[PDB]
């Protein structure tokens, strides 16, 4: 995240962490994702597609801190991964950019609210808020484009909404940006995603509720004017959701 | 991997 401020657990406690186990005993940070239901977290498929297969990979909740534990902090392991099977990456950015982790602890046992952990509500379908609307991302992400460590204590900060229309000027995306993609960015451009923000939360109040409404997807540089971070468009994949976790 | 990736491993 670049701008905004550190904050913990408690302020955004849907935060999934996600990590990928090394061949070595090593074990990396992957991605963010967001806890949809006691067993069920949202992140992209774009951070999973390389190595797919849901033995390598241990999901976190409740945890602040990236390379240290949390107290209140539960490990989980995934018992199905599962990829959105339009996944495409282009040269520029990527399509169905969605993936499901079904988490079960080795006792056997899925999320359980806490000070530090509350899952988050999906959208209704196609019901997005309106563009201008405030929004807000957390994550683990480099703060700053050139930086070469991310930070170790969790970030979020604030951004907007964009248009469609605006979002389509070519001195933005142009035709690269389609309709199941969602932007937002700072007016001043100051404050954004970026690398290691990847499959977490943008979480806006929709009619009352804190809702999921994006998944930080691809942008071009971060906190760069004209170009804003893009989103997954959460309210355009429910079926896609139910379907697979109705089970 | 895409030229936009926020993806760290990119
Ligand atoms: N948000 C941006 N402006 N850029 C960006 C960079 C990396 C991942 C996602 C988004």
């Amino acid at each position: 995240i670049i701008g905004g401020e550190f904050t913990t657990i408690e302020n955004q406690p849907w935060f999934a962490a996600i990590y990928r186990r090394h061949r070595g005993g090593s074990v990396t940070y992957v991605c963010g994702g967001s806890l949809i239901s006691p067993c069920w977290v949202i992140s992209a498929t774009h951070c999973f597609i390389d190595y797919p297969k849901k033995e390598d990979y241990i999901v976190y909740l409740g945890r602040s801190r990236l390379n240290s534990n949390t107290q209140g902090e539960m490990k989980f392991e995934v018992e199905n991964l599962i990829l959105h099977k339009d996944y495409s990456a282009d040269t520029l950015a990527y399509h169905n950019d969605i993936a499901l982790l079904k988490i079960r602890s080795k006792e056997g046992r899925c999320a359980q609210p806490s000070r530090t952990i509350q899952t988050i509500a999906l959208p209704s379908m196609y019901n997005d808020p309106q563009f201008g609307t405030s929004c807000e991302i957390t994550g683990f992400g480099k703060e700053q484009s050139t930086d070469y460590l991310y930070p170790e204590q969790l970030k979020m900060t604030v951004v907007k909404l964009i248009s469609h229309r605006e979002c389509q000027q070519p001195h933005y995306y142009g035709s690269e940006v389609t309709t199941k993609m969602l932007c937002a960015a700072d007016p001043q451009w100051k404050t954004d995603s970026c690398q290691g923000d990847s499959g977490g939360p943008l979480v806006c109040s929709l009619q009352g509720r804190m809702t999921l409404t994006g998944i930080v997807s691809w942008g071009r540089g971060c906190a760069l004017k004209d170009k804003p971070g893009v989103y997954t468009r959460v309210s355009h994949f429910l079926p896609w959701i139910r379907s697979h976790t109705k089970e | 991997c895409p030229a936009y990736s926020a993806y760290l491993d990119c």
